[PDB]
């Protein structure tokens, strides 16, 4: 949501294929969650390619099967400040 | 056939109990009752209600035991030749044999599982029992509310026959029947008193091997049965109840491999249940991954088979009554075949 | 020996078994249960219950297959003839027939029926009866609570009574007949014994096989029934049982 917003701020489009989720606890920390099998398939499904997922859920991306995770790279943060810099090369 | 008396009706229990290795303890109270009936006049309701129930008495098997399988990987093929994955599963009756081939004699254990409904959860069953050796035994209990059915009644009342379990296990002549409780999350409630409050006796790993029946009020060690079951939801159960049985989660599949199953069991099932041949009915995998990512996105495979025989019966009509000799799926011919896309490529903005 | 012999009971038992063919497995039950009841006295009323239940055992058909049409022609004569349009559902049957006669025995299926009401869904049934040559048999369920009435009773019990099911096995004489379950929607659903929980284990194509209540122990096989229900709408059917019926729409 806080992407939405500032994209709606400057005005630039969002980069072109680049889904997010987790969760922001009002200082920039990401935090983790559950249920990331479902989330990385309907994201592969989807044909998104620059999914970014808290730093802490890193041991549970990596126990999916290897051509689940095939062809999508993952850009793991802990403070929020690192997406904003990635939405807006 | 005039050997009606105590001749031959006493004797042929007496010699019945021979091969069994009893446990000391009934083997008194048989003695009374044969005794008893020796006294007791042939004709009478109480001889015959005596007669009875020492029957049901002598039926029941003590000490025999269905020989058990203990080698490894001839268990291990026929468990997995007709399920693909569901690892947990398969790993964990590995090593439930594993423990029982080390420390010598039999044992039982009592767990379960939960997904989502129609997975396989019940299927694989009857495949392990075939494995171990047990035999095989079900009963649903799925929306049954009398208590008294899985624990009898008095005996003294007119039509008392021992609860279901009891059946089982004459049914099945040795002491270790592979017993399958079935949909413990629709038991009833609420109306009578709840079955589940009495499944509590059975179910304690260590309590139950004195298990004490109504009917047959001598207590019957039955720990060596290997109990499961099936709840696709972990917390209708309550608490108490579901505390005593471990866990297992069984996990919706995923597509890629929901194609390599399809197309080594189900294609195969369906064919063989329509009656055609792999002439008559090719199909491609190609539009088995089409039917896959279009059609049917979901954890279970009850409905990737529901489609799957669509297809090949309107094939099948088309063959003995339409025109083809020799119906050919391709994608082009897939919207004729199913009907409509039902999923498409929902993207609402590209850019 | 005249005067009415008991064992005029047991024989009248026994030849109404000779003919049809029993499975095997319940080929003793029935075996001990006659050697038992000569046994009785025939006052009490065990030997009433006892005697009741066998006779309620050799009753059920085991194997009688009424035997079916399978010309195409006359399917579509027989089907035309009395309704019109809802093609569907008519050409559904029509590869049911023609999947049916590629593998010789006769076979079962489920199917579920929904649209809006009075379209004719009750009547298109019984002309498909005709028209397969199965016999037709309706049962409402719409309300019912009484889970038991599926399932009848521990036999003990005053008043027990085998499931319907057994009865109307029994009334239609015959393995594969073709049930009418009707108004699923609207199934009881409530703290008294929901029925959903219990249809689950006739409807499940693959272990109904065995489907047994408590009544006469032994299990029956619904293999080749060929169920149909009927319903206003999809959404209040309970999940689980929704998910076993393909789904045709009128
Ligand atoms: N891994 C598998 N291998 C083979 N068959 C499968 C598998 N998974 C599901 N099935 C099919 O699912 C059908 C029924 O599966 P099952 O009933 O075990 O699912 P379920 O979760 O038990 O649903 P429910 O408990 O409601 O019946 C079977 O016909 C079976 O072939
Ligand atoms: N196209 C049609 N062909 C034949 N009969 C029809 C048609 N449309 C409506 N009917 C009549 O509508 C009536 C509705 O009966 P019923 O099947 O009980 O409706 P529903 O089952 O939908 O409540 C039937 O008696 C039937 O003859
Ligand atoms: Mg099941």
């Amino acid at each position: 949501i806080v992407t939405a917003l500032l994209s709606l701020a400057m005005g630039r489009p969002v980069r072109q294929n680049l889904a997010m989720t987790g969760e922001v606890s009002l200082t920039g920390k990401i935090l983790p969650v559950g249920g990331i099998k479902e989330k990385t398939i309907a994201a592969k499904r989807a044909g998104v390619t620059c999914i970014v997922l808290p730093a802490e859920n890193k041991k549970d991306f990596y126990d999916l099967a290897a051509f689940i995770t095939e062809g999508l790279e993952v850009h793991f943060v802990e403070h929020y400040r690192e997406i904003f810099d990635i939405a807006f090369p | 056939l005039e050997k009606d008396d105590k001749d031959a009706i006493e004797e042929k229990f007496r010699e019945r109990l021979k091969e069994l290795v009893v446990p000391k303890h009934v083997m008194d109270v048989v003695d009374e009752e044969l005794s008893k009936l020796g006294l007791l006049d042939n004709h009478s309701s109480e001889f015959n209600v005596t007669r009875n129930y020492l029957d049901w008495l002598t039926s029941i098997p003590w000490g025999k035991y269905s020989n058990e399988n203990l080698d490894l990987a001839r268990a291990q093929a026929v468990l997995e030749e007709d399920h693909y994955g569901m690892e947990d599963v398969k790993k964990r009756i590995l090593e439930f044999i594993a423990v029982s081939q080390l420390r010598g004699s039999t044992q039982g254990k009592i767990l379960c599982f939960y997904g989502p409904p129609g997975v396989g959860k019940t299927s694989i069953a009857r495949s392990i029992a075939r494995a171990l050796n047990r035999e095989y035994f079900r009963f649903s209990v799925g929306g049954m509310t009398d208590v008294a059915e899985i624990k009898g009644h008095r005996r003294t009342y007119v039509g008392a026959m021992p609860g279901k379990i009891i059946q089982c296990l004459k049914k099945t002549k040795t002491e270790n029947p592979l017993i399958l409780i079935d949909e413990v999350d629709k038991i009833g409630r609420g109306y009578q008193g709840d079955p589940s409050s009495a499944l509590l006796e059975l179910l304690d790993p260590e309590q139950n091997a004195n298990f004490l029946d109504h009917y047959l009020d001598v207590p019957v060690d039955l720990s060596k049965v290997l109990f499961i079951c099936t709840a696709n939801v972990t917390d209708t159960i309550p608490e108490p109840l579901r505390d005593r049985m471990e866990m297992i989660n069984v996990s919706g599949y995923v597509a890629q491999e929901k194609l390599a199953i399809a197309e080594r069991y189900l294609v195969p099932q369906a064919r063989a249940l329509c009656g055609l041949d792999e002439s008559k009915a090719k199909l491609s995998s190609d539009v088995l991954t089409l039917l896959i990512k279009q059609y049917c996105r979901e954890s279970g495979v009850r409905n990737l088979q529901k489609q799957v025989e669509k297809v090949l019966r309107k094939s099948a009509y088309k063959i003995v009554s339409g025109e083809a000799e020799s119906v050919e799926v391709t994608p082009e011919n897939l919207q004729d075949f199913v009907g409509k896309p039902v999923f498409t490529v929902e993207r609402m903005y590209d850019v």
